């Protein structure tokens, strides 16, 4: 009466584990990944009839 | 983080027990140094 | 070997480990990158608040402060014969202490970007923008004291 | 898109895997029963506070900069409304507290369990009840943290107009925070049967 | 916060103890809690020189209230004499109200008996041991809820 | 108590289109407080979150 | 033991107390969020109407209650001294799917509403008998998870 | 859902653009305004407004309503560049695209110019900020329009808009002008539009939508009405010229195409509802403008939606064409008309 | 257990109650939102189109009735020691009338929102919207045939 | 529990019964919407096409009829032992059946709102739109044949 | 069963003898859609072209008789006892017309849309069109020949 | 072959060393990319800025000199006949460094470009984007840190 022979209790725990920890670190990289520097005001202004 | 969590917790958790606030502020008529 | 000890114990615990630093630099990171856009945004039209301006910098790096103390004190209990108690313990402190400074990270990004670009036009706004940092920040604290309080059951009556 | 794609594939992959089981007489061969029964309740007890505390915390964090961020651009014109305002975030992190003290209570129930009941009937429940009631307050205070940090954000922008709308919206604010409050009550209820491990 | 009605309870009195004994109890270090006392004592003693003299946002602010920073680091060392916190370490100014056994293997856990309580503070044989956590996290939960 | 604060004010204000208004400001009052009762208690917690920080 | 009831029915018992509260919680916050961006929207321009206009507020609310109702009597028939058979928990798992998004499905339907309903119902009261009708069908959904569930705790129990 | 990604980026930029909108003046400050009887106790009433002291360096005998205008112009540039600066990717790309508008409007206003040969300093003043491109006052030589779009225009942002008018003949004149200004804004409609619909989320995307209907309406309008008077336009070739975005299109837009007259535009504006009493009675540009206010009260309805940007942009532009209005008749002391001023906060 | 009556059986049956309430309540809801946008957007100029419109909203309320009656049934037709013949037959039974109502919900969302938005001008178009919210009605109508024929041979002949 | 007729038999045969009902419900949705939304877009230019105009959402509901019947056909060949193989057809039928209604549907409603919106401009499009929502409907026919064809060899010469 | 005769081989068979026609009616779908929105199109302004311009619907309407007829001669071969490779070669069969003729009616509606819309432009785009549409319905014909092939060794020297 | 040391227990330690230089690596290239695109578009106006704006390509290049070093130390732990716990430990070590490094080059790429772009005009921002930057090179030492802490535990007391 054992779970598997491979997939064992203790492969699936850590499987899911890792799984869960992937996942949070993958949703994380995508908020640094749509992290977008704000261009507009690190720039000089071309403007001569307004500034 | 311990001085603004004390300011939270009488703003909060103590004033709204007493505080009824939005009273008028007193500014009298006063002259001061105006720096240019 | 032993059913309350297994080889893969040791897992958990290690993995917690990395991910207490793990998640909470990830945080810290998107705080800085934000609240430094905010600050380089800020500082050309106004270069007198360039060190006011830098705390929600300094805020998101207690984040990592947080989690470099959860993964010093989880390597405390690590050991190869260790209970799946022990690494199931190691394993919440360290994805509790990560996700919550993430999340406080992320918040403190954010909430310190719009401060630093509101408080140039509003100078009262940074008594609001600290505040709401403070706000943001406790929870990377909260984060922190429930992987503390797993912390100190970890090697507690483990056999 | 490269995700729906891993999604269809991983789908396909099961379906094939379950029907390669099935057919060759090996059906029971996937079976969650013992996936369950023969997982740690540790396992469950340690991941529903850690993502108990982990998604409230989320929450909170979720409604503070939604908040926030409002609060600070409508504090440009005026500043006034940021601590008038600030009972928006004192409602987003409300939440994070529920988590805490749903991660105290069930850390509390954190007890070395013997070799040979080691999976015994109240240790199995005592796993699934703190998992899944960890999973319940999170969530809620996830949810709840996102819906009062988006009507924080509604009270702050109008308020900065007119005083008045505070008052109006902080009931909706309050309806929001109850979601939070039920969330704990449900979350200690399924708890509240779960003696420590043994 | 906000102003006042008029003829209204003020909150900035009972503020000036609450405010720093608040920030006392979350602080708690008499060690951190010093060098707060010194480095507002520092604006205090010097308070005519620094209202001569300009400031700026951050001097300004800070030197209005240093008599808040001087109480609150007066409140932060109480308490951390009430938490035996000095530096993160304990000081064993009284006798501990736990006895540790007479004789016991290197390794060995050990668990003190109880002889008396402890006058001022938490007591110092907390310090180190494997339950320190879990009886200062009751402690001072309970103090919380009840200076709440 | 609950129905006490929420009612006997505005039962003394009506028996001394206003009264609708201090029906609703007192029902908000109520709610509010039954809330923050538990949500300042368990807030008070930070006390010991940040010692232990 | 009983090979009806083996042990590891209690996480299907608490997997459908977990996703009735959960649903219930995330209709309930879409249908009072959404509500609540209509209810300000029409504040800056006509703040006397806020006072009638809560009524998707209030019963999107009530969703959360009836996922509160749901999970109370699932969590009630589970203990660790019970028999708690895999019938009763697959069945209580039903019960909180099904409760739980029919107060989601309820919920979403509210706050399209709301978000809508209160932005039209500023320009002429006439409109208000039409958007409650429309709130109570969108509630009614809500209300047949929660006799749908109840129906099924109680035959589960028994 | 709706405000559950917008305040990541865009939280800042909603929270002033909406206290912007709050200091747009209401109906009171109008008409205190209205009852001004200089120039100097305008700027005074003004002070007492959110427009602050932005006339305090002004002299009172420099104080005119052509400063006046000039001022007030550049205090709603400084807030709309300051927005944009503090704004990045689908935000930075949509205000790129609200100041395209105004620069295709600077390189016709440039070009009119220059065929005309009108004064240079004048020609400047008289051009839109927002829109401006490097190559901008090169404009006032360049007049081939071959020339123009490969020394000029493929430079610009504006060189996806000029695909079909190579068709028309190479020396270029008033009409030219004209027609290159239609093709160029038209598609330039098309290409904002696709950028709304494919990027700009929900409830910000439909309510966009509906803004660039009517935009589109108004122009196409505009156009027909332009184009009766001149006997020179072709039916097909006008398609060309009237945008394909609106609600119009297609069976309305088909109609004005072939339209000949003014009754003609009218049966081909008889399928929407709301533009026929425009063309029934009275101004045409006053209920434009009026319609236009409507809209963008009710885009001003949706939270967390960043069409608020959009709406305060025309509003506080009407806010200035007001002021001007305003101060013009005050100088002029023709003050039958003084109160005809369109506001809707 | 038995072969034909594992324990494990009544999943299929509570999985089908679980599709039929979800799918026909998310159908339900989108007809009756896709519904109200419209009548809050139209209803505005008009005043008799209050009950002109409020048609795909009752049409798309129908939908959670064939939910809440294929559930009742099922939830009745379960049982402890049921065959899995009987839990599969409930789970096609609940999937046929879920996604079937799923569908009509869309379609009645889709026209009424539509027929709203295009009828404002004339109340001539209120029969045709009737026909076309009738015609999309029947297919949850066909989806609820086909799950009560199911649901009566859940347990006809079962061992 | 014979290997020919194995327990879990009737389970594709279920899917199949849902399936032949639920994916033609989908096509006939879609169908059905986009004609209607065609419909109603159309109606204000003329009241007198609407009856003429009904002809794509007519289509569309016989596609839900062709589910309804082969469902009808499969959903009664079910039974507590049924062979592998005759639960292999019924699922096959069902999948034939619905997922050529579902093609078919979306065919006549791309179709046919269109055809409508053109029927507006040009009256005598009218006969084009028939002929192609004929060519559509054929493909829904394909597969109810094909489904009518397997269910003939569901218990036939089956032990 | 035997090893070379199972009871799930008939699974493959009627998955390819469902996916013969599901695949082939989506391609025909999908190329009778495009090609009767590109003739409404045209038809708005000329009603002449209207019933000249339908080759591109009949070409992709041929392409479900291929699945039709690959379906049939499937659905005849197939049994209880049939081995895995008759169920593989069915299946195989199945797919390769039904994933030839969805490729088949994608470039049909492609082209045949392509066509309709610029056809009022020139008269020999007619021609054209007819042209590229044999070349591409022969991607159908070649998907059909190899189903037949296969389906003509599927029982052959087979035990 | 031992239960403690098993033949797959050297895949988690050279998982971990490739992880610990592969992601510190790309926080290094993504840091040092994005600093370099701000130097190029800043120094078109700024000849005296060639220098003095490398110091975020400088500190991003540091992140890499972090998991260099991690993945030397971790090797020479590495041996056939190795603990799963010392497998664990250098797998944690490795994803530690390197997925804190990874965000401390994110957090420089982004706050180093700000800086660099603000600096083209306000050469005072200088100052405060180094200050900036450091708030993220010290979240690649709190990996480093964290990391050379497990590393320590490795094979201290294993068997
Ligand atoms: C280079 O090491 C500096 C910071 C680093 C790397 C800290 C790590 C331990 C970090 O990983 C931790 C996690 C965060 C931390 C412990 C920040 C404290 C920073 C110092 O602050 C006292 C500033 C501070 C001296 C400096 O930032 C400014 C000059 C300033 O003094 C200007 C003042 O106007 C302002 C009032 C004051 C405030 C914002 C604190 O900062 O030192 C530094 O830069
Ligand atoms: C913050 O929520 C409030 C109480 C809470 C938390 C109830 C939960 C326990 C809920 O789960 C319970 C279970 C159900 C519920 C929802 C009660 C609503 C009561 C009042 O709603 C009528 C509102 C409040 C909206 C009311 O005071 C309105 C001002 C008003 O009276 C204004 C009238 O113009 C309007 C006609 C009337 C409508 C909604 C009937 O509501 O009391 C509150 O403070
Ligand atoms: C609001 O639903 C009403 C009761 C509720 C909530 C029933 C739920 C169980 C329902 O959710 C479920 C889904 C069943 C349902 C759908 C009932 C419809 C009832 C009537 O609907 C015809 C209206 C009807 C009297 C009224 O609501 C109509 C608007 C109207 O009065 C307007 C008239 O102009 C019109 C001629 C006529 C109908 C045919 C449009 O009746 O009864 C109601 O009170
Ligand atoms: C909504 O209830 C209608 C049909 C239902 C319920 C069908 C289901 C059983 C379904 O399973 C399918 C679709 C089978 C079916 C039985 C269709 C019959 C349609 C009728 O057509 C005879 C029209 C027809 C009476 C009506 O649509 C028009 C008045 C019209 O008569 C106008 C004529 O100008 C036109 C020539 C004619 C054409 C288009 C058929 O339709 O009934 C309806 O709508
Ligand atoms: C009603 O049965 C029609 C189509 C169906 C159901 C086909 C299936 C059996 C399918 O399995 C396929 C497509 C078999 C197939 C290939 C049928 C061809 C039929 C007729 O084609 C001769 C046209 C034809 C009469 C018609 O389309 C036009 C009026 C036309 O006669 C116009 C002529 O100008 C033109 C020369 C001619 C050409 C294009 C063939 O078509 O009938 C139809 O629609
Ligand atoms: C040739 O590649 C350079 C370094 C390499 C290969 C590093 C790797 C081993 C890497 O693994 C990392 C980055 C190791 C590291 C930390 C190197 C520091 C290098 C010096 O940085 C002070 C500059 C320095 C000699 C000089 O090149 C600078 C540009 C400068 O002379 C310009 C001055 O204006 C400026 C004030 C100052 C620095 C601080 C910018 O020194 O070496 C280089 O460039």
């Amino acid at each position: 009466d054992i779970l598997s022979s491979i997939w064992t209790e203790g492969l699936l725990m850590c499987l899911i584990v890792s799984a869960l920890l992937l996942f949070i670190l993958i949703v994380a990289l995508s908020w640094i990944s749509n992290l977008d520097i704000t261009y507009g005001a690190l720039e000089k202004s071309t403007n001569p009839i307004k500034k | 983080s311990a001085m603004l969590h004390s300011l939270r917790l009488h703003w909060v958790e103590s004033m709204s027990k007493f505080f009824v606030g939005e009273g008028l502020p007193y500014e009298p008529f006063a002259f001061e140094y105006k720096d240019m | 070997m032993t059913e309350l000890c297994p080889v893969y114990a040791p897992f958990f615990g290690a993995i917690g480990c990395a991910s207490a630093i793990i998640f909470t630099s990830l945080g810290a990171a998107y705080g800085t990158a934000k609240s430094g856009v905010g600050i380089c945004a800020t500082c050309v039209l106004r270069p007198d608040l360039l060190f006011k301006n830098i705390v929600p910098v300094i805020m998101a790096g207690i984040i990592a402060i947080y989690g470099l103390v959860v993964s010093v004190l989880v390597c405390y209990s690590l050991g190869q014969k260790q209970a799946l108690y022990t690494g199931f313990i190691q394993l919440g402190a360290g994805l509790s202490v990560g996700l919550s400074g993430l999340a406080a990270g992320f918040a403190i990004g954010i909430v310190g970007d719009a401060g630093v670009r509101g408080s140039s036009q509003q100078p009262r706004l940074f008594v609001g923008m600290i505040l709401i940092l403070i706000f943001a920040e406790v929870l990377g604290l909260y984060g922190l004291i429930v992987a503390l309080l797993l912390n100190s059951r970890a090697t507690q009556d483990v056999v | 898109s490269f995700s729906h794609f891993l999604y269809y594939l991983v789908l396909i992959v099961v379906i094939v895997y379950g029907l390669y089981k099935l057919f060759t007489g090996h059906g029971s061969d996937i079976n969650f029963g013992k996936f369950l029964l023969r997982t740690s309740p540790y396992m469950w007890a340690n991941l529903g506070i850690a993502l108990c505390v982990g998604l409230s915390v989320v929450g909170a964090a979720w409604g503070i900069f939604i908040t926030g961020s409002s609060m600070i651009g409508a504090g440009v014109r005026a500043p006034r409304i940021t601590t008038k305002n600030l009972i928006s975030i004192i409602f987003c992190e409300v939440v994070a507290i529920y988590g805490l003290i749903i991660a105290i209570v069930f850390s509390s129930k954190l007890t070395v369990a013997t070799a040979e009941n080691m999976y015994s009937k109240s240790n199995l429940y005592t796993g699934y009840s703190l998992f899944w009631a960890g999973i319940t307050v999170g969530a809620s205070n996830l949810i709840c943290g996102i819906a009062v940090g988006i009507t924080g954000a509604t009270a702050a922008i109008s308020d900065a107009a007119d005083s008045a709308l505070f008052v109006k919206i902080l009931v909706i604010e309050i309806f929001g925070s109850i979601l939070g409050l039920l969330g704990l009550i449900v979350g200690l209820l399924m708890a509240g049967k779960a003696s420590e491990f043994q | 916060y906000g102003i006042a009605q008029y003829r209204e309870i003020n909150a900035g009195l009972p503020t000036i103890v609450t405010f720093p004994f608040m920030f006392a109890i979350m602080f708690g270090d008499m060690g951190h809690g010093f060098l707060m006392t010194l480095a507002a004592l520092s604006l205090v003693l010097n308070e005519k020189k620094i209202n001569k003299m300009k400031r700026g946002e951050i001097f300004d602010m800070a030197f209005t209230g240093r008599y808040i920073i001087l109480l609150m680091g007066v409140f932060s060392m109480y308490t951390g004499f009430l938490y035996n916190d000095i530096f993160s370490k304990t000081m064993t100014i009284f006798k501990s109200g736990w006895k540790w056994p007479d004789h016991w293997k290197k390794g060995e856990s050990i668990t003190a008996t109880s002889v008396g309580t402890y006058p001022i503070g938490l007591d110092w044989a907390w310090h180190g041991t494997e339950n320190a956590l879990l009886f200062s996290n009751s402690y001072k939960m309970k103090l919380s809820i009840l200076m709440g | 108590c609950i129905p006490w604060l929420l009612l006997v004010k505005p039962l003394h204000f009506k028996f001394t289109e206003d009264f609708g208004d201090i029906m609703i400001h007192q029902v908000i009052h109520t709610i509010e407080f039954c809330l923050n009762c538990v949500s300042h208690t368990a807030s008070y917690l930070r006390l010991w979150a940040l010692s232990l920080a | 033991s009983n090979i009806y009831a083996p042990l590891y029915a209690p996480f299907f018992g608490f997997a459908g107390c977990a996703a009735a509260m959960v649903l219930s919680c995330l209709g309930a916050a879409i249908g009072t969020a959404k509500s609540g961006i209509g209810i300000a929207g029409i504040g800056t321009f006509k703040p006397e109407l806020i006072m009638k206009s809560l009524i998707p507020v209030v019963m999107s609310g009530i969703l959360a209650i009836y996922g509160l109702v749901v999970a109370v009597l699932i969590a009630g028939n589970l203990s660790p001294t019970e028999d708690y058979t895999l019938f009763n928990g697959f069945m209580h798992l039903s019960c909180g799917l099904c409760v739980g998004f029919a107060c989601l499905s309820s919920g979403y339907a509210i706050g399209m509403v709301g978000d809508v309903g209160v932005r039209k119902y500023m320009h002429q009261p006439r409109l208000f008998v039409g958007i409650v009708l429309i709130l109570i069908f969108s509630e009614v959904l809500g209300l047949y998870g929660m006799i749908v569930a109840l129906i099924l705790n109680t035959r589960g129990s028994e | 859902m709706e405000g559950v990604y917008f305040n990541i980026d865009n939280g800042f930029i909603e929270g002033v653009v909406r206290g912007y909108r709050n200091g747009l003046l209401s109906n009171n400050q109008y008409i205190n305004l209205t009852q001004c009887d200089t120039l100097e106790d305008l700027k005074l009433q003004l002070s007492s407004t959110d427009y602050g002291n932005f006339l305090s360096s002004v002299s009172s005998e420099s104080l005119t309503t052509s400063l006046i205008q000039e001022y007030a112009s550049s205090k709603l540039y400084h807030e709309f560049n300051y927005i944009r600066d503090q704004s990045s990717g689908s935000t930075r790309k949509f205000m790129d695209y609200i100041t395209y508008g105004y620069m295709i409007d600077n390189v016709a206003l440039m070009i009119t110019g220059t065929i005309h040969d009108r004064d240079k300093g004048e020609i400047l003043q008289r051009c839109h900020p927002l829109g401006w491109f490097d190559t901008l006052p090169t404009l006032s030589v360049a007049t081939d329009l071959e020339s123009l779009y490969e020394t000029v225009l493929v430079d610009t942002p504006l060189a996806p808009y000029f695909k079909n008018c190579f068709d028309t003949a190479e020396e270029l004149d008033d009409m030219n002008i004209e027609i290159i200004r239609n093709k160029l804004y038209k598609a330039y409609l098309e290409d904002f539009y696709n950028f709304v619909t494919e990027e700009i989320p929900e409830p910000a995307k439909e309510c966009m939508q509906t803004l660039l209907g009517f935009e589109a309406d108004r122009r196409s309008i505009n156009i027909a009405l332009n184009s009766l008077q001149s006997s020179d336009i072709d039916p097909d070739l006008k398609s060309d010229l009237l945008p394909n975005i609106g609600k119009l299109y297609p069976l309305a837009t088909f109609h004005l195409a072939q339209a000949q007259d003014f009754e003609g535009v009218r049966a081909a504006l008889a399928n929407v509802y709301e533009y026929r009493g425009f063309l029934e009675t009275g101004n045409l540009e006053d209920h434009f403008y009026q319609l236009e206010m409507e809209l963008c009260r009710d885009a001003f309805t949706q939270q967390f939606a960043i069409s608020t940007v959009w709406a305060w942009m025309k509003s506080k532009e009407q806010e200035v064409r007001n002021i001007t209005w305003i101060a013009e008749c005050i100088a002029q002391n023709q003050r039958e008309r003084i109160n005809n001023y369109i506001s809707v906060y």
